[PDB]
RNA sequence: GCUGACUGGGGCCUGUAGAGCACUGAUAGGGCUAGGGGGCCCACCAGCCUACCAAACCCUGUCAAACUCCGAAGGGUCCCAGGUGGAGCCUGGGAGUGAGGGCGCGAGCGAUAACGUCCGCGUCCGAGCGCGGGAACAACCGAGACCGCCAGCUAAGGCCCCCAAGUCUGGGCUAAGUGGUAAAGGAUGUGGCGCCGCGAAGACAGCCAGUCGAGUGGCGCCGCGCCGAAAAUGAUCGGGGCUUAAGCCCAGCGCCGAAGCUGCGGGUCUGG
RNA sequence: UCGCCUCCUAAAAGGUAACGGAGGCGCCCAAAGGUCCCCUCAGGCGGGACGGAAAUCCGCCGGAGAGCGCAAGGGUAGAAG
RNA sequence: UCGAUGUCGGCUCGUCGCAUCCUGGGGCUGAAGAAGGUCCCAAGGGUUGGGCUGUUCGCCCAUUAAAGCGGCACGCGAGCU
């Protein structure tokens, strides 16, 4: 659906969200960006139907970028279940998103369409999102 | 207010210099009405006739631009009219009063008519253009 | 492109941010200096001027120093800038940014596909005293198939490729 | 009619407080929108 | 018999936080491109093309407990100083404990559920269900209760009445009883900062466009509020009751307030 | 599942739990031991009768990614090979 | 709570909640009328008699304006079964 191809390990640990983006934080392909305001995981499922919101909107139009990939298994002990016995079993996957992350990307397109169809895919995602341009995103000399 | 650039230097520029102008007044005009005395009507005067108020809104600001002193009688007005800054004119003056006797009902009345050098009054220019 | 500037002392960053100034450096080879400058008048510049035009810089001594930007240091959250690096040019040579002039429309257009300005900009050596405004490109029959990378410019006096040179500028790919 | 997400749905349709309560109304009635 | 905790200066030791992609893998977009699929098309085996799968290489972007080119704060240790403490070190007699609990921080498990569960550092309850605050309430805030006082100063928290002390002062917000505990998401609810459209080329809204004679629209930051909000005995912010407040934000002065601290008497144990 | 070894979890000394993540051991070598003396890898690109895509041969490029019986980590060619 | 908190369902007795099955208001309707659909306000009052199973529930018969869904230690055994 939205996974790596090879893993290390099959499972690995929760883990925590400080703060800040790291870096994947500016415009770099596209001329209009969707960005995160909180942190989370987002999981394929949500990616991918945003994705294809986008798409659908301005239908096989301009171009996009997909900007966080979910590398990070997502573990489930079976229902019913109580505790112990090792960790669960893999349901599926997620992206760690962190504020200021730019997860999509679009080129190609009215800002009329572009606003829109980010906004669509905004509803989408777990988090709140905001819409950007392309500033002083221009690390150059 | 950006704008009146393009437009304060030509209600003195051209409205201060020309031969034979004279006042109409299209007013209630209903669907028959679109944009093509822009777009066909200089054929009354050649390279010449328009469909314009341009400075027939503040006319007592105009009645001060080609020097007219004393500002108080006529100017405004649904002026539609078309005259021109370099155009002939003069036979009409019988076929003139043909548009408000009966073709339409009233609305061909008139204000104005600086024949170069020679303003005609309401009934001055009802009585001249004879 | 002028923008006035001021000294900066020793006075908590922080505070400076938080009263509408964006705290900042100079320097070349000979100065080093902390200054300081008024955020919305410096974006009102580089929002144009950015890395590819000269500022300006007025001091409050009056001088007024020749700079390019080198750095917009910005925190992730609240996405403005933390921080300017300006470079005071003088003569000697300088690296930096340029732009382009993406003439027209690409021919790629019955497949859905859309342009990608992979280099909006190109790195060059220059003097000071010869920096262009812009460089010219040619994109009209760049089709869904072939692109274009290298030495393909119109480079004027003053400028010297300082670039692979053989490295991808701008490829039509297809829709989403 | 009753929903948490009252918008404008045509250019006829205009958003009305009134009695603590945000509405909608139309020209039309199918347009008609009260915030709850 | 000064060596203790803790502290100062020096010297080693370290691979986390953060960051990074040089290794190990994962990974987006583009270029180039070994093979392979497949179209052109033939067995003379070549040959051309591919908005297909796809090594390395290049450009631009990322991710990682079991990755690290890099790497803090801190931590451990030795030396030399301070440090007389219900400190330390040594030899022996007597034990109880070997069932922990909460809170904060850092990880794992769990579903980034649990008054969950497992470690790590800290703290308190345990044994401080003695004292003040928090309506009530082991472990949240204050503070370590030898005895006495119809004395005084403070702590947290408080000063409209219950209820001790301000219906104290100066400036704002808010009109929901919000305050008096909920989200995505919605809105011509309010207020305060910003920056542009574009207005005697006098349509922003209203009747034929002339009259009409001005302010109109669009974003971006910030504060307070509105709906989103349905559960079962009688309700309620602790209660009365609060609206230029008795709410909220920002300033300041004074008071109240514990078994904390002082004063005065007394007791006991240690050392002198 | 029960002893032993490697890694992570483990919060940069040591140590650190869980029916947490993930692997190995219960052997082996008379040379795979002692010392002395020599020698330097894996790849990659050419080039060469039988010869694959690494048989053996030649030449460049190649600080280590080879190898060190076996799991992992550490270490290591200025050798432990 | 193990030095005892009787542990399904039935009956009897109720009382509460509204996320309403009737009945009263109402707005949309792809509302001609009649009859629906859907949402909004509203529990005051009502919400049947049987066959089958210990059953809860369910299916079925005949009706009905309707044949609501829950809480009260899966309400109620010092009240019965």
């Amino acid at each position: 659906m939205l996974m790596p191809r090879r893993m290390k390990y099959r499972k690995q640990q929760r883990g925590r969200l400080k703060g800040a983006t790291k870096g994947g934080d500016y415009v770099a392909f596209g001329d209009y960006g969707l960005v995160a305001l909180e942190p989370a995981w987002i999981t394929a499922q949500q990616i991918e139907a945003a994705r294809v919101a986008m798409v659908r909107h301005f239908r096989r139009g301009g171009k996009i970028f997909i900007r966080i990939f979910p590398d990070k298994p997502y573990t489930k002990k079976p229902l019913e279940v109580r505790m112990g016995k090792g960790k669960g079993n893999v349901e599926g996957y997620v992206a760690v998103v962190k504020p200021g992350r730019v997860m999509f990307e679009v080129a190609g397109v009215t800002e009329e369409q572009a606003m829109e169809a980010l906004r669509i895919a905004g509803h989408k995602l777990p988090i709140k999102t905001k819409i950007v341009r392309r500033d002083a995103y221009d690390e150059a000399q | 207010a950006a704008a009146a650039a393009a437009a304060a230097a030509a209600a003195a520029a051209a409205a201060a210099a020309a031969a034979a102008a004279a006042a109409a007044a299209a007013a209630a005009a209903a669907a028959a009405a679109a944009a093509a005395a822009a777009a066909a009507a200089a054929a009354a005067a050649a390279a010449a006739a328009a469909a314009a108020a341009a400075a027939a809104a503040a006319a007592a600001a105009a009645a001060a631009a080609a020097a007219a002193a004393a500002a108080a009688a006529a100017a405004a007005a649904a002026a539609a009219a078309a005259a021109a800054a370099a155009a002939a004119a003069a036979a009409a003056a019988a076929a003139a009063a043909a548009a408000a006797a009966a073709a339409a009902a009233a609305a061909a009345a008139a204000a104005a008519a600086a024949a170069a050098a020679a303003a005609a009054a309401a009934a001055a220019a009802a009585a001249a253009a004879a | 492109y002028r923008l006035k500037a001021y000294y900066r002392e020793g006075e908590k960053p922080s505070a400076l941010r938080r009263a509408g100034k964006l705290p900042g450096v100079m320097y070349n080879r000979h100065l080093n200096r902390k200054v300081y400058v008024d955020l919305v008048e410096f974006d009102k510049v580089f929002r144009q001027a950015s890395i590819h035009h000269v500022i300006v810089l007025e001091l409050p001594d009056g001088q007024s120093l020749p700079t390019l930007v080198r750095q917009v240091n910005l925190d992730k959250r609240r996405r403005r800038p933390e921080h300017v690096d300006f470079f005071v040019l003088s003569d000697e040579p300088v690296e930096m940014y340029v732009p382009l002039r993406f003439v027209g429309t690409p021919a790629g257009v019955r497949a859905g596909g859309v342009l990608q300005e992979i280099h909006r900009d190109i790195l060059v050596k220059v003097s000071p005293r010869n920096i262009p405004e812009f460089i010219e490109v040619d994109v009209s029959g760049l089709e869904i198939g072939d692109s274009l990378h290298a030495s393909d410019l119109k480079l004027p006096p003053g400028v010297e490729l300082a670039v692979s040179p053989e490295e991808t500028i701008a490829a039509v790919v297809p829709p989403e | 009619k009753v929903r948490a997400s009252v918008k404008r749905i045509c250019d006829k349709c205009k958003v009305i407080r009134r009695h603590g309560r945000v509405y909608v109304i139309c020209e039309n009635p199918k347009h008609k929108q009260r915030q709850g």
